[PDB]
C-alpha cells in the first residue's frame, strides 16, 4: 500500500528529536526549554 | 528537560500531521483525486 | 546553535496558523462553515 509512505508521518520527518538536540551545551539546552514558554 | 523539547517538538508534528489530513479531508470534498 | 532550533519550534506555529487558514477557506468553499 502506497499510503504506509505518509500514514504515521508528518510533513517534517526528516531529522530525529533525539539527534537534533545532540550536539548542545548546557545552558543552551536550559534556554530552548525556556523557549517552549513563548512557543505555547 | 531536553524530554519536554521533545515532547513539545514530536505535539507540534502531530499538530501540523492533524491539519494536513484535515487540508486532505477538505481538498477530497472539493472533488479532487 | 540552539537559536537556530528555536525558529524552528516557533515556525511550526506558523505552518499550522496557514493550515488553520487554509482549512477555514476550504470549508467555506464547500459549505461545512
Amino acid at each position: 500500500s502506497t499510503f504506509g509512505y505518509r500514514r504515521g508521518l508528518s510533513k517534517y520527518e526528516s531529522i530525529d528529536e533525539d539527534e537534533l538536540l545532540a550536539s548542545l551545551s548546557a545552558e543552551e539546552l536550559k534556554e530552548l526549554e525556556r523557549e517552549l514558554e513563548d512557543i505555547e | 528537560g531536553m524530554d519536554a523539547i521533545k515532547k513539545k517538538m514530536q505535539m507540534l508534528k502531530l499538530d501540523n500531521y492533524h491539519l494536513e489530513n484535515e487540508v486532505a479531508r477538505l481538498k477530497k470534498l472539493v472533488g479532487e483525486r
